This record gives C-alpha cells, structure tokens and sequence, in this order.
C-alpha cells in the first residue's frame, strides 16, 4: 500500500525566558522514529524506533545542526508575527510546521504537502502544485511575499519530491520486518443493557496497526463513534456502540474494514 | 486567539482482567494550546512514575499526547485522569470504565 | 530526513 514520511514541529514562546521551547517529531506511516527537543543541555536529533539505533553518528549530527538551525528561525518568526499583528509580549504565542511526503502502492512520489499555523490558524499553505504559497490573513501576506520573492517553493518542492522519498525507502529498508507487517484487528461484540426496553451493544477492534480503520453498524438509529487511540505498543484501539431495542439484538451487525483484514468482517452478537 | 477544550479517553492497554498484568492509558487531544496537566489517579492518590508520548498534533494543528503506566485492575480499587487546561474552569476527572 | 532550514518569515 501506500507510505509517508511526516514531520511535525512545534515552537511556543515563553514571554521572559528568552529561548522558546523547540520539539519536533518524525513519522514513517503511523510509526514515530525520530525526536528533537530543545528542552537540554546540548539538544540533539534521538531515535525513537529501534530500527534507527544502527543509524551512524554522521546521520545523527546533521539532524541535529538541521533541527537547531529551524529552532533558531522559529525563534525569529515568533518575533516577527507579534509585531504583524500587534501582540503584546504579556502573552506565549505558537508556530507550528507540518510537511510530508506520500508513496503510492507503485512506490513512487504521489503527493507532497507543507503548512505553517499560528496559535492555532492557517498562517502559511503550500498550494497543492507546490508551486505557491497562500496566505489568508492580510499580515500573512507579507511572509507570503518574502517567500515569492525568496522561491521558496521552488526550495521546497526539491525536498518533498527527491529528498523525501530517497530517504522514505531507506527507512522503509532499514525497517521493514515490523513497518511493512501489517496487524489485523481483533474484534469482538459486547451487550450491555441499559434498562428493560433498551441494551447496549459496542463493536470493539483492538490492536491493529495502521490506525486506518472502519467501523459501521447496520440494521437488517444514531451511532457513537470514539477516536481512535493508541495502545501504547504501537498499535492502535477503537470501538463503535448503538442502543438497541431488548430482544432484537440479533438483527444488527457491525462491519469493520481494515487493510490487514483479507476480506471486511462482519460481527453478530 | 484560538483555544480548544481537550478530549479525553481512559482505558487499558489489554481487556481488563482483575490480578492480571495491564497499562492504564489516559489519552489527551484536541486541545490548543499545547500546555497542558495530566496526573493518574489510584484511589484518588496520583501515580508517582507516570510516563508520556512526544508532543505531536493532528491535521487541524490541535495536539494530543498519551499517558501510561503499569498496573493490576482489580474489582474494587477505582482509576482516573486528572487534567487542567487553560479552556477548563477546574481540572476535570474522568473514571476508568473498564468497558469503554 | 529533515528539511535543511525554514523559511524566515
């Protein structure tokens, strides 16, 4: 199937304290192997999946020169913006930097993405070409004219179509015993009554691995999903409920689909 | 400026089984911004060594982070997640059920 | 891996 590498940084400021705390974590598919924290002494890149621990120190020192350098623009930008929009300094402020890249089942480049967001808002958008950035506030625009004018694009591009995929297959080499394994769900329904009328029955898929999942009752009324959530091992958790007349129990099944399941499943109490 | 209130979910690592080996989870997401309390709770007392994923955040920018330790669910002892977050007025405590 | 740098805004 298809696979990504994301990254995900996150800078927020800290009104009297000077430096702002810098974290940053990498992902290959639903797999955290990577993490920067500014937040020591001499902060370096770490792995964070033992398939990363044979990586040479050569790897590990440029990663980290990389995640200082981006640290130290961050720093700047959160400057920058409270003057754009006339913030105080009484307050912490966020700037948050998401970018990836996506393989088809072919294995080749399929889509690349890159967002920027301040306190929590679309500040700077990569349009889907990767050819222009777009800004929706009118201060946003003059960090998206100092990009126009840098080509920036054209820098970012290079990265997500060659860079990020070169790299992607040689993470999906160094770890594919347990990356490219996929996991099937567990599934089993429970029945709960809640009174005489009504009974609860909730569909469960524990311990699958990509997160992506489905989960869908069916009659031969409105449903409760929960987001799914991670396990703690890797893999992830979820489960669906109805509220169901006592003594028809029998007429409702789930349906789950799921890309480690050979066929969809369907459940009966 | 945007502030979101943060979901939560408590629930075991395994199917509870009382004197069986398991990890109570308390996952936190949806929330902005990015400071945030999270304490377990074992009959009200706080879990002393309680450990946490990397700071990380979902498509829409809000971040979500999880929770652990090891412990032994039995019929009677109770376990909850305490968070505070500038969005909440008071810290919210959220019960485990051990089916859900 | 890493992007080298980021934009200055």
């Amino acid at each position: 199937g298809s696979h990504s590498l994301k990254y995900f940084h996150t800078s927020v400021s800290r009104p009297g304290r000077g430096e702002p705390r810098f974290i940053s974590v990498g992902y290959v598919d639903d797999t955290q192997f990577v993490r920067f924290d500014n937040d020591a002494a001499s902060p370096r890149m770490v792995p964070r999946a033992p398939w990363m621990e044979q990586e040479g120190s050569e790897y590990w020192d440029r990663e980290t020169r990389s995640a200082r350098d981006t640290a130290q623009i961050f720093r700047v930008n959160l400057r920058t913006l409270r003057g754009y929009y006339n913030q105080s300094e009484a307050g912490s402020h966020t700037l948050q930097w998401m970018h990836g890249c996506e393989l088809g089942p072919d294995g080749r480049f399929l889509r690349g993405y890159e967002q920027f967001a301040y306190d929590g808002k679309d500040y700077l958008t990569l349009n889907e070409d990767l050819r222009s950035w777009t800004a929706v506030d009118t201060a946003a625009q003059i960090s998206e004219q100092k990009s126009n004018d840098a080509s920036e694009a054209e820098h970012q591009r290079a990265y997500l179509e060659d860079t990020c995929v070169e790299w992607l297959h040689k993470y999906l080499e160094k770890g594919k015993e347990t990356l490219l394994h996929l996991e099937p769900p567990k599934t089993h329904v429970t029945h709960h009554p809640i009174s005489d009328h009504e009974a609860t029955l909730r569909c469960w898929a524990l311990g699958f691995y990509p997160a992506e999942i489905t989960l869908t009752w069916q009659q031969d009324q409105d449903t409760e999903l929960v987001e799914t959530r991670p396990a703690g091992d890797g893999t992830f958790q979820k489960w669906a409920a109805v509220v169901v007349p006592s003594g028809e129990e029998q007429r409702y099944t789930c349906h789950v689909q799921h890309e480690g399941l050979p066929e969809p499943v369907t459940l009966r109490w | 400026m945007i502030q979101r209130t943060p979901k939560i979910q408590v629930y075991s690592r395994h199917p509870a089984e009382n004197g069986k080996s398991n990890f109570l989870n308390c996952y936190v997401s949806g929330f902005h911004p990015s400071d945030i309390e999270v304490d377990l709770l074992k009959n009200g007392e706080r879990i002393e060594k309680v450990e946490h994923s990397d700071l990380s955040f979902s498509k829409d920018w809000s971040f979500y982070l999880l929770y652990y330790t090891e412990f032994t669910p039995t019929e009677k002892d109770e376990y909850a997640c305490r968070v505070n977050h500038v969005t909440l007025s008071q810290p919210k405590i959220v019960k485990w059920d051990r089916d859900m | 891996r890493l992007p080298a740098k980021a934009p200055l805004f």
